């Protein structure tokens, strides 16, 4: 439960409409969803520069719900053992369980979640295992609104369709 | 004073409950005297009792054979479980060296029914023929004489069409569903591709009602100029081991190969010829009559009025498949909540698209 | 106060049969495991 509100940083409410929208609304009341039978998504695809609100309203974000603040750097997802950052999957979800609302974020998705044309997350393993357990995490729980997952990077490159649906990473907010 | 009969038998039953509890710790203790063994695979087959294998905890060795052996079953390059003293192989194990359960998906049968499909059916009639007959009985086309194609290609839009009939076509015919996309075969490394494929033909090998399918098969692809290798290491290898695969000796007549791109154009036409692939199927965008059954599935399901109308939204949906539609519901609940209704309207569900429209074309 | 005395005294002994039985057993679990744990990870179960 991180304290920040969203009058800290001014300007942005272009974007916090969309934040709000995917993330607010389907989490803090999710009744209005689960009467009409829809699943709600648990995240949004973000990317811009840095310092350009995307990990300055994550906090904020979290604020709002009180939510726990969990930041995946890209450096710490690549190690020699495979381990480390690939069970940070299930280290962010682990907090998950006895904390009522979860909300997870991801700095620098483009580490991970950018394969360009080379297949090197075979490579390392610790990249790809990470990105399998996600898809395995995210299916978890469907209709509850107490599991999010974010992330935040630069641009978007490689689109993956298979991650985009909702309770995942859909909507692209610049 | 007799009361204390209907204690008698509930304290019966945690005295047979905990001699049970009590004996399964002695089960414990028997099992931890117990002796586990090595694992390895064979390098190379002196002869029928003697193999050269490679020891994942050691060096490489030369081992015998113990008991159970079935020489049919094992053979150059199968892993087999090694002895820590005598050296010898008891069990035999199936081929594995990659996480062919994690880089590659592999699921029982299929999931997309065929309601999601819909539309194609005058092209999935032709291509069960020559699929799903080969498969279950392939003694049909042993009398005719002929035989059955391997290679067919799916392409299409991004992610319309190719996870829908990828799924489909295990499910109508009982072969599991083997998901290897081409992004996990070119990488910096000393021969990947190399050890993908014959992984990827070891599993098939050993599964037999399986089809194996694949997912953005252009980068991989390509003829250059002569047919070489410039300033790129892992197509060629890719382009004729795929080749030399179905061409060669030892096919798979129980797995048909699977691949998606956007254009058939764009890959190379040495693997694009006779004898591997056969056949080419261009998937369309969905049109009104073909979107009317889609929207019978994900937004039919979900709670709805009586009086929502599918055809409203249907004049504004372009490319919208059993995937796109959950959004397209989803998106539609946002504008309902000022209405203050449990369920959705054929104008709520209308509004969806011009969002969409900001980012696609 | 009658009959039941005589049932739950067989059952009373049975319940010291195991008691013994796992009294030894309570030992063995115990120490057949190794204190000094060593980290590992199952690749297949």
């Amino acid at each position: 439960k991180p304290t920040e509100t969203y009058s800290d940083v001014g300007g942005l409410d272009k974007q916090i409409e969309e934040l709000v929208e995917a993330i607010v609304l389907p989490m803090k009341r999710a009744d209005k969803f689960k009467d009409m039978g829809i699943r709600a998504p648990k995240g949004a695809l973000m990317y811009g520069p840095p310092g350009t609100g995307k990990t300055l309203l994550a906090r904020a974000c979290a604020a709002q719900t009180n939510a726990t603040f969990l930041k995946l750097a890209a450096p710490q997802l690549v190690q020699m053992y495979i381990g480390e950052g690939a069970k940070l999957v299930r280290d962010a979800f682990a907090l998950a369980k006895e904390k009522a609302p979860t909300i997870i974020f991801i700095d620098e998705l483009d580490a991970i979640g950018t394969k360009r044309f080379d297949s090197e997350k075979s490579g390392d393993r610790e990249v790809q295992r990470t990105m399998l357990e996600l898809l395995n995490q995210l299916d978890g729980f469907s209709s509850d609104d107490r599991v999010k997952v974010l992330a935040a990077t630069n641009r978007v490159d490689v689109l993956d369709p298979a991650l985009l649906r909702s309770g995942r990473l859909d909507r692209k907010i610049e | 004073h007799r009361r204390y009969d209907d204690q008698l038998k509930q304290r019966r039953q945690n005295i047979r409950d905990l001699e049970k509890l009590y004996d399964k710790t002695e089960n414990d203790i028997k099992a931890l005297q117990s002796i586990g063994q090595l694992i390895g695979e064979v390098m190379k087959e002196l002869s029928e009792e003697k193999y050269i294998v490679k020891a994942s905890s050691g060096p490489r060795y030369i081992v015998g054979v113990r008991n159970s052996v079935d020489r049919s079953k094992l053979k150059k390059g199968v892993r087999v479980t090694l002895d820590i003293t005598t050296l010898t192989i008891m069990r035999i194990l199936p081929r594995e060296t990659d996480p062919l359960v994690y880089n590659m998906t592999s699921f029982e049968q299929g999931e997309i029914t065929f309601d999601g499909i819909g539309g194609l059916t005058e092209q999935i009639r032709e291509l069960r023929e020559v699929i799903e007959l080969p498969l279950k009985n392939p003694e049909i086309f042993q009398r005719v004489g002929i035989k059955p194609p391997k290679g067919v290609l799916l392409y299409g839009p991004p992610g319309t069409g190719k996870t829908l009939l990828a799924k489909a076509v295990a499910a109508t015919i009982g072969a599991n569903f083997i998901f290897s996309p081409a992004s996990g075969i070119v990488d910096k490394y000393i021969g990947e591709s190399a050890r993908i494929i014959r992984e990827m033909f070891a599993y098939a090998k050993e599964h037999e009602p399986c089809i194996i399918f694949m997912d953005e098969v252009d980068a991989i692809g390509g003829r250059r100029f002569s047919e070489g290798t410039s300033a790129d290491r892992e197509i060629q290898r890719t382009l004729m081991e795929l080749l030399t695969q179905m061409d060669g000796f030892d096919n798979l007549g129980q797995t048909k190969i699977i691949m998606a791109t956007n254009r058939p154009d764009t890959l190379d036409p040495a693997l694009l010829r006779p004898g591997r692939l056969d056949r080419k199927v261009e998937i369309p965008l969905p049109n009104e009559a073909g979107r009317l059954e889609i929207f019978k599935i994900h937004t039919a399901k979900v709670k709805k009025t009586g009086e929502f109308d599918f055809e409203a939204a249907v004049k504004m949906s372009d490319g919208f498949n059993g995937a796109d539609i959950r959004n397209c519901a989803t998106e539609a609940g946002f504008f309902a909540i000022r209405d203050d209704r449990d369920h959705i309207n054929p104008d709520d569900l209308m509004k969806a698209v011009r969002k969409v429209a900001e980012v696609k074309k | 106060i009658r009959i039941f005395r005589s049932e739950l005294q067989r059952l009373s002994h049975e319940n010291n049969v195991m008691l013994e039985k796992i009294k030894d057993n309570k030992e063995k679990i115990k120490n057949n495991r190794q204190l000094p744990y060593l980290v590992a990870n199952v690749v297949e179960v």
